[PDB]
């Protein structure tokens, strides 16, 4: 099967106009044939979500969600390092998920960084081998 | 191509290679610190940072910058578990050479004594290779300030301005067009570089409180740290 | 005493063959080139000294690391391990000097040493050096060049090479460099032979190069290190 | 997904588990009919199953509590017939590396060697003797501790 | 499987093995039932032999005047051990011209076992000690572990199956504490005659108690001096 | 730490020593030495190892070490291996002479060597010396005596040897040639040139590739003769003489 | 497979194994915090109930090893006791070669060189114990240290350890490290040890508190709890 | 999985010493009885072929004067430790002018019993037969190679044992006379025994307080021997 | 092992399932088995208990009259000049099996056939000897 994407993108054809988008878990498998420029002309690592993005990232899931008037992202930002942008949400998730548990309406932040804490380092005890090659 | 122990122990791959000392390469990597190492004329800056999980960190206890002689300061990467052992051994050996020969040592001799040292762990096999990373300044007579590093492969090493361990391999390559050109290097200028390769690397911009920055000039050629209110005005004065 | 296992960790294979030893030969090849000729008045060893950044300097740590005012010596292989021995047979030759009070033979140096580091080899609990080495030095009018290997053997080469393509490089030794020329030729063939291995950049500082004369050995520096290579060769 | 390619012969259901993942990735309707997954080791684990859609609650699930212990196989035993004279403390904290299965295992004991006995009736006594039986394993002799 | 080759291998679970290996040794010793009251001490231990010609082996041995000890599993270790503990007790008695109280005695003890509990190459001691002594504040009694963990109590048991005998003890032990020697005794072999099977005795010689006091020296009663002891008992109901 | 030991100190289930026999593997590579009965003398020869001629020969005898005034050796195994070995057994030799002011005989020489080298046998797993290394020498009671180093602390001493599993067609020449009480030294050079005219690989025998060391014994001097290649090579032609005399026959 | 049974022994990852099993051994037993006010140093330690078991008081993990220093102690107990008595020892050629109280820093850093030093050898082993170092005095003040399994030296404000960590430590945010004083400082977290640790794993327990301070003039001392008996009276309240 | 040789058993125990108990059951079998009059010990020399020398080998050596002992299973095992309890009760006669009791001896070599180790090698799987005459007459003691000791009237060790305990009880009774025990050994060796019965398969070793040493000589078991 | 297959621990339990076969439940048939190799410390001692169980058999090395009968067994057929002796020829072999004593007169008939001659000489044997001899020895 590779020798059909292969051949095709070492043409005998134009594939200009069309675009292609490839992904992995790990560079590893991909050969010097993908590696090599051509059929992968361009590669964009994703990295970390930086505090300064993870504040970012955080504003845009409290919107849907309803808290107290009192709120302070900052807390959050501090306590919750090396997350991934999906934990974070699974972590905001869970701080709501856990205020039903409470049934207030309206939940403040206090209840929130008690769940994120403590839930998002369990995260950490579960996040063996998360490191990943180039 | 590994047979036997030699996963286990040290010794000579089939290839040559040793495994052990190049696990504890990658050591420094489960402390997650940097450290740049910058030296100018008359002059030589080291800049490093530290984390604060907590509100309850002491900056004063947890402070990466360590102080071997009145004249001449150094920094360690990785775990600091490790790192703190070496202190001690480094401190006894400046003792020693002032007891000894009566006179202070040029910090060049220290690294090498330090690195027969990492040798010896390096060669039992039934000892711990201790794969912190040690780095080092120092004054010479007439031979204005000097810049060590040393790593847990039993040598010793020094050079004008060098960078090693987890992104300090991106902070290199931005060092390297900094330095020339022709750019000379004053007390302002080596300064105001520190913070340029670690915002490069990271582009975090942060309170100097988490950041400590060691230098060494003669003027007083005792080591001093400085304090986060000039830090700042460093800082303050990088960005117009 | 360590807990004092000491338990030799080099078996014999079935050949007869050393399986550590043979390894740091592998390390040994994996090393840095450094050549070195015996013709005429004295020896004249080249080393090679490549940065791998722009930052760094080499007006700090020398490859040559001479013994004796006498008595010079490069190596090849891995540093660390090169260190050791350094500072071993700088105790080694004081002995010598403080008995006879005499300068002592280069031969000495290599029997005392290389009988220590076989010793080493047969140590238990500890692996052999990587380090191959080369020494020189005048005694007696007759200069002198041996080479030294992980399992301790010593030899005596007009003109020998080791690290990367040190069997390439010796067969050039061999044609190019025989009979005995002056120290200027030495220097010359020296160059040339390692400019076969060495990159398209060559300065005063990616090489040096020692000199042996029967006055005793001399450390070049840079400058005319430079100086005669510029116009390599 | 083990480590080196190629290949891993569940190469093909690690493609058909990612596709399930990029089935909670690229299609939101994955949020409805909840799946449940369980493993008996975390020890091979895919550092992408981290997700509200993929793996999200975690729990840790040590050796069962003393007092768990106790009330585990007294549910078990609730069917069968029991002289109403137990400690239950007893086998509570004579209990260590046991498994909630292990009671079961030691209530069948208890009526293994009732055959024998006759009893129509289990007594205090045969429990601990049948968790003496099966574990800790056997058997050798009692001898040098005088 | 492998990582319980060494003492030093720390478990994936971080539970070394080869203390918990000796606690079966000491399961597998006879069932000893110490308990002290406010007062005076009472420690109690079984004999057990292989055969019916072979005199029952004696586990309550004396060291100090007001320090009497029980023993089970291993009688090598034990006796090293033991070795030890006369040394501590006519140390002081020499120097000081004192005793010591058992308290900071054991901490000895636990701190000799320490060594072949983390160095390579050495084993744990199985021990089944319990401790019984007389300082200024009355008695005391302790216990010993392969992992060098003593717990000051006013009763302990270890030994085959005698866990069941703590069952009798938590109701009794707190109002044993008025008591005086004399019941004090019945009720320390109480403990042991639910641990033996009830259709045999519990005779005179399979037995070994003994008391102590501020104001009594420990004195080993066997054989013929348990017979007061066990003179005016009940026996067991079906 | 008891895993990391290979164990090779303990025997073999088989009955043979494990660690001596791939040890005796090692001599028959390498080196190759001779030996022969020689009446008013003694002879021996090896071949060199590295036959390159960029080499400096400064060092003289190489293959052939002389412990003593009285008695040499030569080696064959690994050089500094030995080199360990031949200071050791100097100074047993000359605390010998120091202490009794008197030539060592080579009966208890050899075999205090012998005792050091089962020494590292029997205990703390040390790697055994692999070198096996002849004996020659002269005293007044026994005169000139023939002995062997072996690995498994056991000496090794003949008449003859064999020197190395190279040589072993040189022992079933040598059984051909057998003689006793012929010298003659000569001869037995002709005789022992002709051993590596055959059963060495290397042809023509190249005078630069083998040192010739013999020992006449003089009173009290006991001469020890080492040549020159010069005179070997018309030596060498003589022995091609006798050869190309020998096809005659036929 | 095999790597993580010695300690010298590095493993793929660039750590040791060994390390990382005997910090969760410290976990598992029960929790032991610590928390420091201005004037002075409060220690607790959190005794569970099995059985009975034996009587109260009894092996308490609140040790006093110098005048001023005092151990509250986690994880095996044997061990803690073992490295209490190091310390005592240390402290005794301190006060033995120089006369005067050891300053808390050089204390636990000559206690953390021997814990970094056990894990550098196959023959003994990374000790299973982590505990509380914390002291006042008038020309010194109030300092609390941490120490881990692994040999790191640090010190915070306030530190948890045990089964509940985290969760211990969350609400001392909420408490005031400078304004309240210490005698506020014991009910304030009395009350909270009393609230966490439910009462479903571990039916009954007992809890121990210490303090050192000027108030006990630099006498380090387990506070009276017949004295005020400040605990339950405030903790029994609590609940609600 | 053979850890370091000194390490316990998962069930557990020493695994060496565990495994040093069965060599006891390829050696002899010997069979002693305590009497009130004195103490008979018997042993079968088990004698393989007659190239064997009756002398030779001997079972039972006096350790000291009034003590006796016998080995087990292997002999060169037990030589270590027989010749050099003889001199701990020697030095004990000369520090206290009084000889060592048949107790006494048992703590001297269980002090001894396990002393293997690596650093700071293999324990002696030979079990003990004490007898001797103390204070309180005549006593048989049994040691055992994990070095727990128990006093036991008769006791029998090697192979056999397991069997010859058995016939041991049924016969067995406290009016025991000597000369009555000396002919109960003999029953049970002549069934455990392949070898017809001679003077130089078994020998006896007897003491009494009274008549003494004896120890034993010759020609008087070959009046036992008709004694069948 | 050929081509691509694994594993060492697979190889194991083929060889243990042909222990179960060999073993066996549940067949009373023979096929009679037979075993033999060169090192029998290989093998695991799992294989001895079901088979074989009652003989096994070594094979020594041979003696002087041994190595005599088998060159007599050998050159039967063979025809030999008056000058061959049989005892030099086995003095001068040390541990040397039939083939061995086989492949030697077989080179010397092949080198008889370049004279063409049907009767070996000692010359013309002892020369072919020295060829096995050396092969033996050159390496
Ligand atoms: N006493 C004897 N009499 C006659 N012939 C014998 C005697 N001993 C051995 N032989 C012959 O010598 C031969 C020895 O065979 P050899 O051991 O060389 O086979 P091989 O090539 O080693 O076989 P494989 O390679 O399968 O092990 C046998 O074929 C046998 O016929």
């Amino acid at each position: 099967t590779l020798m059909e994407l292969l051949n095709q993108m070492d043409g005998f054809d134009t594939l200009h106009r069309v675009k292609m988008i490839m992904a992995t878990n790990r560079p590893d498998t991909l050969d010097p044939a993908l590696l090599r420029p051509g059929r992968l002309d361009r590669k964009i690592h994703i990295d970390l979500p930086n505090e300064q993005a993870r504040l970012d990232i955080l504003k845009i899931h409290a919107g849907p969600i309803t808290k107290h008037g009192e709120i302070d992202y900052e807390a959050i930002v501090k306590l919750s390092d090396g997350f991934n942008g999906a934990d974070l949400r699974n972590v905001c998730t869970e701080a709501g998920m856990f205020a039903i548990r409470a049934d207030h309406d309206f939940v403040v932040q206090e209840d929130f960084m008690k769940a994120v804490r403590k839930v998002a380092d369990s995260k950490k005890l579960e996040s063996k081998l998360d490191y990943k090659p180039v | 191509s590994s047979a036997g122990f030699d996963r286990h122990i040290t010794i000579f791959s089939p290839e040559g290679r040793l495994y052990q000392v190049e696990y504890a390469f990658k050591a420094i990597n489960q402390g997650g610190l940097t450290s740049v190492a910058v030296r100018g004329k008359d002059c030589a800056v080291i800049v490093t940072q530290k984390k604060v999980p907590d509100k309850l960190l002491d900056s004063s206890t947890v402070t990466h910058l360590f102080k071997i002689t009145e004249n001449i300061g150094c920094v360690m990467t990785g775990m600091t578990a490790d790192s703190r052992s070496q202190v001690q051994r480094a401190r006894y050996e400046a003792a020693n050479w002032k007891y000894k020969y009566g006179y202070e040592i040029p910090v060049d001799m220290l690294c090498k004594r330090i690195a027969d040292i990492s040798q010896v762990y390096t060669q039992n096999a039934e000892m711990r290779p201790l794969g912190c990373c040690m780095i080092l300044i120092g004054i010479d007579e007439e031979q204005g300030p000097q810049v060590y590093k040393c790593d847990p492969a039993g040598y010793y090493c020094g050079f004008k301005a060098t960078a090693a361990g987890v992104k300090q391999t991106e902070s290199t390559s931005f060092l390297e067009k900094k330095v020339k050109k022709k750019f000379d290097w004053t007390f302002e200028q080596t300064v105001e570089t520190a913070i340029t390769c670690l915002s490069t690397v990271l582009s975090i911009d942060f309170k100097p409180s988490e950041i400590e920055v060691g230098v060494v000039t003669v003027e007083n050629p005792k080591f001093r740290i400085l304090t986060e209110a000039e830090i700042d005005a460093h800082l303050v004065a990088l960005a117009e | 005493a360590e807990r004092g296992y000491s338990f030799s960790l080099t078996t014999f294979s079935p050949s007869g063959k050393l399986v550590q030893i043979e390894y740091a030969l592998a390390a040994v090849a994996g090393g840095a080139p450094s050549v070195g000729i015996k013709a005429a008045n004295g020896v004249v060893l080249a080393t090679e000294k490549k940065q791998k950044s722009i930052l760094y300097d080499e007006r700090s740590v020398h490859k040559v690391e001479p013994i004796t005012k006498h008595i010079g010596l490069v190596y090849s292989g891995m540093g660390p391990d090169y260190r050791v021995l350094v500072h071993r047979a700088r105790k080694l030759a004081q002995q010598y000097y403080l008995v006879y009070q005499e300068p002592i033979p280069t031969a000495q140096l290599v029997q005392r040493v290389a009988s220590v580091m076989q010793e080493y080899t047969q140590s238990g609990g500890v692996r052999p050096f990587g380090v191959s080495l080369l020494i020189c030095g005048w005694n007696e009018g007759r200069p002198y060049l041996f080479q030294s290997d992980p399992s301790g053997a010593y030899f005596a080469w007009k003109a020998t090479a080791m690290g990367k393509n040190y069997v390439n490089g010796k067969t050039f030794l061999e044609k190019r460099y025989n009979e005995d020329l002056e120290l200027e030729d030495a220097i010359h063939t020296a160059i040339l032979t390692l400019k076969e291995s060495f990159e398209g950049q060559m300065t005063e500082d990616n090489i040096e190069v020692g000199i042996c004369n029967e006055a005793g050995f001399r450390r070049l520096t840079p400058t005319e290190v430079k100086d005669y290579l510029a116009a390599i060769a | 997904k083990r480590f080196d390619s190629e290949k891993a012969g569940d190469r093909e259901v690690q493609r058909t588990m990612l596709e399930l993942l990029n089935q909670l990735d690229g299609f939101q309707p994955n949020t409805q009919v909840k799946v449940i997954a369980a493993t008996n080791r975390v020890d091979i684990l895919d550092p992408a199953l981290l997700r509200s859609g993929r793996l999200d609650r975690k729990i840790e699930f040590p050796m069962p509590n003393e007092e768990a212990r106790a009330r585990i196989m007294q549910i078990h035993s609730r069917k069968m017939n029991v002289s109403p004279d137990v400690n239950y403390e007893e086998l509570a904290r004579c209990t260590d590396d046991f498994n909630g299965a292990q009671c079961k295992a030691v209530c069948v004991e208890a009526g293994m060697i009732a055959l024998r006995r006759g009893a129509t009736e289990l007594t205090h006594e045969d429990y601990m003797e049948g968790i003496l039986e099966v574990q800790a394993k056997k058997k050798a002799n009692l001898q040098y501790y005088a | 499987n492998q990582y319980d080759n060494d003492v030093t291998v720390w478990s994936p679970q971080g539970r070394i093995h080869q203390i918990e290996y000796a606690m079966e040794a000491v399961k597998q010793g006879s069932a000893t039932v110490g308990l002290k009251s406010k007062t005076h001490a009472v420690l109690v231990a079984l004999k057990r032999a292989q055969s019916e010609l072979a005199a029952h082996q004696k586990k309550i041995l004396h060291v100090d005047n007001h320090i009497g000890i029980s023993i089970a599993g291993l009688t090598a270790d034990a006796r090293l051990l033991c070795n030890f503990m006369r040394q501590e007790c006519l140390d002081s008695r020499f120097v000081f011209d004192r005793p010591l109280p058992v308290s900071r005695l054991v901490s000895l003890i636990g701190s000799k076992t320490q060594i072949p509990t983390q160095r390579y190459g050495r084993r744990p001691y199985g021990v089944g000690l319990l401790i019984a002594g007389y300082d200024d504040m009355g008695p005391h009694i302790f216990q010993t572990c392969p992992s060098a963990n003593y717990f000051d109590c006013r009763a302990m048991s270890i030994g085959a199956r005698s866990q069941s005998a703590r069952t009798y003890l938590e109701r009794h032990m707190s109002e044993f504490m008025e008591c005086n020697l004399n019941e004090l005794v019945k009720h320390g072999l109480r403990a042991l005659r639910e641990t033996l099977p009830a259709e045999q005795d519990l005779t005179t010689k399979n037995v070994s108690i003994g008391i102590v006091g501020k104001d009594l020296e420990f004195t080993i009663y066997d054989d013929d001096d348990v017979s007061p002891f066990l003179e005016g008992l009940e026996e067991r109901p079906q | 730490s008891r895993r990391y030991d290979s164990r090779t100190t303990i025997f073999s289930p088989e009955g043979r020593l494990y660690q001596v026999e791939y040890a005796m593997e090692a001599i028959g590579h390498a080196g190759t030495c001779l030996g022969i009965l020689a009446n008013d003398g003694v002879l021996l020869a090896a071949e060199r190892r590295n036959i390159h001629k960029l080499l400096d020969e400064v060092f003289f005898s190489e293959k052939i070490y002389k412990l003593n005034e009285d008695m040499a050796c030569s080696v064959a195994g690994i050089t500094s291996d030995a080199n360990v070995l031949t200071n050791e057994l100097r100074l047993i030799a000359q605390r010998y002479l120091l202490q009794y002011q008197e030539p060592i005989p080579c009966e208890q020489l050899v075999t205090a060597l012998c005792d050091i080298k089962q020494a590292y046998t029997q205990f703390g797993g040390k790697r055994p010396f692999g070198v096996s290394l002849l004996y020659i020498g002269w005293d007044k009671h026994y005169g000139f005596q023939l002995y062997q180093s072996d690995p498994s602390g056991n000496y090794g001493g003949w008449k003859a040897t064999c020197i190395g599993n190279n040589s072993a067609a040189a022992v079933s020449m040598l059984k051909q040639d057998y003689k006793e009480g012929e010298m003659t030294l000569k001869s037995a050079l002709a005789l022992a040139i002709k051993v590596l005219n055959k059963t060495m690989d290397v042809s023509k025998l190249s005078a630069e590739k083998v040192e010739i060391a013999t020992l006449t014994r003089e009173n009290g001097k006991t001469v020890i003769r080492v040549l020159k290649q010069k005179e070997v090579e018309q030596l060498i032609k003589k022995h091609e003489e006798e050869e190309a005399k020998a096809e005659r026959e036929k | 497979t095999g790597y993580d049974l010695s300690a010298s022994t590095f493993s793929p990852d660039g750590r040791v194994f060994q390390v990382e099993y005997a910090m969760k051994a410290v976990e598992n037993s029960s929790t032991a915090i610590g928390i420091r006010c201005k004037d002075g140093v409060v220690f607790g330690v959190e005794k569970l109930v099995l059985s009975k078991l034996y009587e109260e008081g009894s092996n308490k993990r609140l040790f006093n090893v110098d005048r001023h220093v005092g151990m509250a102690v986690a994880g095996l107990l044997a061990d803690a006791r073992s490295l209490a008595d190091i310390a005592r020892e240390e402290a005794s050629n301190f006060r033995s070669n120089f006369g005067y109280n050891i300053p808390l820093k050089h204390l636990a850093d000559r206690v953390a060189m021997y814990v970094h030093a056990y894990t550098l050898y196959s023959a003994v082993r990374p000790f299973g114990c982590s505990f509380m170092l914390g002291s006042y005095s008038v020309n010194d003040g109030a300092q609390l240290y941490m120490i881990d399994p692994s040999g790191v030296s640090y010190g915070y404000w306030g530190c948890a350890i045990g089964k509940a960590r985290q969760a211990a430590k969350t609400e001392i945010e909420k408490l005031q490290m400078k304004e309240m004083t210490c005698r506020d400082i014991v009910k304030e977290v009395a009350k909270i040890i009393y609230i966490v640790h439910d009462e479903v794993k571990d039916k009954a327990f007992e809890l121990e508190l210490s303090w050192v301070g000027e108030l006990t003039n630099g006498r380090h001392e387990i506070v009276p709890k017949d004295i005020r008996e400040e605990a339950e009276k405030y903790a029994k309240e609590s609940l609600k | 999985y053979d850890r370091g040789v000194n390490t316990f058993s998962p069930e557990g125990r020493l695994f060496q010493v565990e495994y040093a108990i069965e060599a006891i059951k390829l050696g002899s079998t010997a069979i002693g009885i305590q009497t009130s009059e004195g103490v008979c010990l018997a042993v079968e020399k088990r004698i393989t072929s007659p190239l064997m020398e009756p002398s030779s080998i001997e079972k039972i050596v006096e350790i000291d004067a009034h003590i006796g002992c016998a080995m087990s299973g292997l002999i060169a095992d037990a030589k270590t430790l027989i010749d050099k309890a003889r001199v701990e009760t020697q030095n004990h006669w000369f520090t206290y002018n009084e000889t060592m009791t048949v107790e006494s001896v048992t703590q001297a070599v269980s002090n001894l019993a396990l002393q293997f180790g690596e650093e700071d090698s293999r324990p002696f799987g030979v079990a003990l037969l004490f007898g001797g005459v103390d204070e309180k007459g005549p006593q048989l003691f049994h040691m055992d190679p994990s070095g727990t000791f128990v006093q036991c009237d008769a006791r029998a060790i090697g192979s056999a044992s397991e069997g010859a305990q058995s016939s041991l009880q049924e016969v067995y009774h406290k009016s025991m006379t000597l000369k009555e025990a000396i002919k109960s050994s003999l029953i049970i060796l002549k069934q455990v025994m392949e070898e017809k019965l001679n003077a130089t398969n078994i020998e006896l070793a007897t003491v009494q307080p009274g008549q003494n040493f004896h120890m034993f000589t010759k020609e008087e078991l070959e009046e036992v021997i008709k004694d069948i | 092992y050929d081509s691509n297959s694994g594993g060492e621990r697979e190889i194991q339990r083929t060889m243990l399932e042909l222990l179960n076969q060999l073993d066996g439940f549940d067949s009373r048939g023979d096929v009679k088995v037979i075993m033999a190799t060169n090192r029998i410390e290989t093998l695991d001692p799992a294989l001895i208990r079901p088979g074989r169980i009652d003989r096994k058999i070594e094979f020594p090395l041979p003696d002087e009259k041994t190595k005599k009968r088998i060159f007599q067994i050998h050159t039967s057929r063979m025809t030999l000049a008056d000058d061959v002796t049989l005892d030099d020829l086995i003095m001068a072999k040390d541990d040397l099996s039939g083939a061995d004593i086989k492949a030697i007169c077989t080179e010397a008939g092949l080198m008889a056939l370049r004279e063409r001659r049907m009767k070996v000489t000692n010359e013309d044997f002892k020369k072919s000897k020295e060829n096995v001899l050396y092969k033996k020895q050159e390496g």
